[PDB]
């Protein structure tokens, strides 16, 4: 039974403010008793400014029953830092959040903001915790681009260590092993290997990267993540696509190809290659040809757009 | 028929 | 020719390349339920027995909105965005061309207007309760564009006098990066970015202060599949600034529409440009294949979802335009398949029928209220052919009154305003004639399955009617 909070001796001094959106309103929701008490009873609470235990505890009952509430998680923080909670003891409860609640932008902002002000000077044990919280869900947008903002935050810190970046791009290795269709890890690996700031970049860095690329799709010839990132790599470093084509021709029916199993061709993504190899050549005419057969055969779904690239020719 | 993971906000 | 029909194209799954993995499996499994839904139904462009029909279910969709009386306690996980459930119900409502009596109007008027704080700004919820938030903000500002007017109980009235009050509250949330906090100690990234421009564009309180780094942050949010990532990280005037994340379909519509709202602002070296041409052709890239429905989807290598069709498909024409603009400065057929999106729409991502109505992620999923809306607003994209306009934003020029406007926004910073009343006035001219330069294409109109699945005209950027757009941001300017 529920022990409504007008009823409560610690809130007996507490006069609770009903909810105000005017008379019929619209978009109503039918609340349970719980959560009507407890917003009842936060409305006077914030009202006030009251920073105490008791509406830090208040705060984690109406999180539990609505992880959305931006509002409520606001409080909930300046409450962490106006009573010097244990910011620790914080992160602890938020790895129960983290297991049901997955895909609430609060939660993982909260999070964010603890890390922030813990600032400790190796954020190797929640580099750790973020790779295990990626095993339900691995392509979890959230938990993401919170690893980009961790890596980011601190190593601007100086605080990442080349260690640390070594195995990191070990657990990327690995993420792209078991799925090499995780578009997520393949993002992941351009920040390691060419965005973040102090990304290695030699004649010889680029070398294992084709090897890299290459090999990858290789194994997955149909792999829209692998030519994505092909194509991403020459465009910004600036490289010829001339060179690598003898390894891509073959999908047009260094590392060359096999040819494994279940693999149609041509690969249309292929064929995008060999058309821009034209216009890298200009022979606009030759590209206009390939760009008009993936518009009438090889991907039609497309028509339009391949027939606005072989008019782009003309 | 579950329900879209689709949060917006 | 250049949009076949799924039922005109040969069905065939992803190729496994014999290298199986998680992604795949449920690849398959998903192309196998779209795929037989689609053998259950009907062709809509033919002329059988047995199968579904796959008519737009308008009267069943309407009824699931209907649902302005109340919500079931299992909505309280939406209590803190209760303006964008009024948004999703009236933009659809507005697609479906049923209109709300003025009693009706007024509730949702009220109801807005009681998430509004005097310190400016709407909160997901009753004011008294929730803190104010970019989010609910474009919902709530919106809304008022469908469902209020401007009589002393419209909102529109409101709105004015809250300006100032609204424009202050987007400053506090503005870093020094050019990103903005959803609300105070919120989240940063271009859903918060493109919901404030939405908001500061149609309310007349666009500042240079306001404006500076923000398309820095935007441009820096693309990424090299040509799509963009929710935010861009800054190196300690930053050194340089990172992606931090995947090409995503919404944060991709947001960036397209926030830097497109930037190119009308007469700033120098503004907004810096972003890759055009590689934008479009993520956009086009994520259009599924026949045996799914020539669906979007969101991200590489994940699965269609009915609620990209607004967030990828609408994005388009957007893309589209800035690539044209990209060929003019150095100096024709669809570019996606319009076709097809529409077929998915209807067979695809309404309800069973005869049932609650409603439209869905994708079979096997609950319709509900965001997906409703986002379907129809695809398919309104796709159904009609938008375009961006010169001569039509010409025309806009040529009718601007200038001496006619609520006030200035008084800065946070002395200089934070436009140099002087000139060059505030061409701004103002600028901003609101291209905002009211999209049009839709006469002949240009594509109806799949008949007349009777057409809706309403959605625009690009602000995904409102334009018959909204354009009495709500006439009368910020003081235009009508
Ligand atoms: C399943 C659908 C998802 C996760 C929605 C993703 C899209 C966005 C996030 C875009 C949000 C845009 C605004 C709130 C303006
Ligand atoms: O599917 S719709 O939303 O277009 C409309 C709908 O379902 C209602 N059909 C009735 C029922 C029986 C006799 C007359 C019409
Ligand atoms: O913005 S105003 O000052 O006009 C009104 C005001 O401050 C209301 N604060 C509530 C109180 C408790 C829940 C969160 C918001
Ligand atoms: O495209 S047209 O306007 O030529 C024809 C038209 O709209 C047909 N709609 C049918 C008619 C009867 C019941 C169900 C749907
Ligand atoms: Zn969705």
């Amino acid at each position: 039974t529920y022990i409504p909070m007008s009823q409560r001796r610690s809130w007996a001094d507490v006069k609770p403010i009903m909810q105000d959106d005017g008379p019929n309103p619209v978009v109503p929701i039918m609340y349970s008793e719980e959560y009507k008490d407890a917003m009842d009873y936060f409305r006077a609470i914030a009202a006030k400014e009251e920073k105490s235990e008791r509406a830090l505890e208040l705060t984690e009952i109406i999180v539990r029953m609505n992880p959305a509430h931006y509002t409520v998680w606001q409080y909930r923080f300046s409450l962490l830092t106006s009573l010097n909670k244990s910011l620790e003891d914080e992160l602890r409860l938020m790895n129960e959040f983290a297991v049901q609640n997955l895909k609430s932008y609060q939660v993982w902002h909260h999070r964010l903001l603890l890390l922030d002000r813990i600032s400790p000077q190796d954020p190797v044990s929640e580099i750790e915790y973020i790779h295990g919280s990626l095993l339900p869900d691995p392509k979890n947008y959230h938990t993401w681009a919170y690893l980009h903002w961790l890596y980011s935050h601190f190593s601007t810190l100086g605080r990442i260590s080349e260690a640390q970046w070594g195995s990191e791009l070990d657990w990327c290795n690995e993420m792209l092993r078991v799925d090499g269709r995780n578009n997520s890890a393949w993002g992941w690996r351009w920040y390691l290997r060419v965005s973040r700031p102090g990304a290695e970049t030699s004649s010889r860095s680029l070398q294992d990267e084709l090897i890299y690329i290459l090999k990858s799709i290789h194994l997955i010839p149909h792999n829209v993540s692998a030519w994505n990132y092909l194509r991403g790599f020459l465009k910004h470093f600036s490289l010829p696509l001339v060179p690598i084509l003898p390894a891509i021709l073959p999908y047009t029916a260094f590392p060359m190809p096999s040819l494994p199993e279940d693999t149609p061709l041509p690969v249309p993504l292929a064929l995008e290659y060999l058309a821009d190899s034209f216009i890298e050549q200009n022979r606009v005419d030759d590209a206009a040809k390939v760009f008009e057969k993936l518009s009438s055969e090889y991907d039609q779904m497309r028509a339009g757009y391949w027939e606005f690239r072989r008019r782009e020719c003309a | 028929p579950t329900a879209s993971a689709c949060n917006i906000q | 020719e250049f949009t076949p029909s799924v039922y005109s194209l040969v069905s065939k799954p992803l190729p496994s390349n014999s290298r199986p993995s998680a992604t795949l499996d449920e690849q398959a499994e998903t192309e196998d339920l779209i795929s037989q839904l689609f053998d259950l139904t009907a062709d809509p462009n033919a002329l059988e027995h047995g199968k579904r029909y796959s008519g737009l279910r308008k009267q069943e969709h309407t009824q699931f909105l209907a649902s302005f009386f109340q919500l079931p306690g299992k909505f309280v996980s939406l209590d803190a965005s209760r303006p964008w459930l009024v948004f999703w119900t009236v933009h659809s409502l507005d697609l479906l061309g049923v209109a709300l009596d003025q009693g009706t109007k007024d509730r949702v008027v009220s109801t807005l207007l009681h998430f509004l704080s005097p310190k400016g700004g709407f909160g997901g919820g009753p004011a008294n309760s929730q803190i104010p938030h970019l989010l609910p903000t474009y919902a709530s500002v919106c809304s008022l564009a469908i469902a209020g007017n401007d009589s002393s109980t419209g909102g529109w009235k409101d709105l004015a006098a809250a300006r100032q009050s609204i424009y202050e509250f987007f400053m506090r949330c503005k870093r020094p990066d050019g990103g903005f906090v959803v609300c105070e100690g919120g989240e940063v990234d271009v859903r918060g970015t493109y919901c404030l421009l939405v908001v500061a564009t149609l309310l007349d309180i666009i500042t240079p202060e306001l404006l500076h780094n923000v398309d820095k942050f935007v441009s820096a949010c693309q990424t090299y599949e040509g799509g963009f990532a929710c935010a861009s990280f800054p190196f300690p005037e930053p050194s340089c600034r990172v992606s931090m994340a995947e090409a995503h379909g919404g944060y991709t519509s947001c960036s397209l529409n926030s830097h497109f709202l930037l190119t009308s602002v007469p700033l120098p070296s503004f907004p810096l440009s972003i890759d055009a041409n590689a934008a479009l052709r993520w956009t086009v890239l994520q259009q599924g294949e026949p045996i799914e429905g020539g669906g979007f989807r969101g991200r590489t290598n994940k699965l269609v979802d009915g609620c990209y069709s607004w967030w990828v498909g609408g994005g388009a024409p957007v893309a589209e335009e800035l690539v044209r603009r990209e060929k003019s400065r150095k100096v024709i057929p669809p570019i996606f398949n319009r076709v097809a999106l529409q077929e998915f729409t209807l067979v695809a991502a309404q309800q069973d029928p005869g049932s609650t109505g409603g439209l869905r992620d994708k079979p096997g999923k609950r319709p509900d209220q965001y997906h409703t809306c986002n379907n129809l607003s695809g398919l309104s994209i796709a159904q009609h052919k938008m375009s961006h306009s010169p001569s039509t934003v010409s025309s806009n020029r040529l009718k601007f009154d200038a001496s006619k406007g609520l006030p200035a926004v008084k800065p946070v910073a002395p200089g934070g305003g436009w140099k002087n009343e000139d060059e505030r006035q061409n701004a103002r001219r600028e901003i609101w004639a291209n905002a009211l330069g999209w049009i839709e294409e006469e002949g240009g109109e594509i109806i799949v399955g008949g007349k009777d699945n057409r809706i309403n005209t959605t625009t690009p950027v602000f995904n409102i009617l334009g018959l909204r757009l354009k009495p709500f941001i006439n009368y910020f300017y003081c235009q009508e």
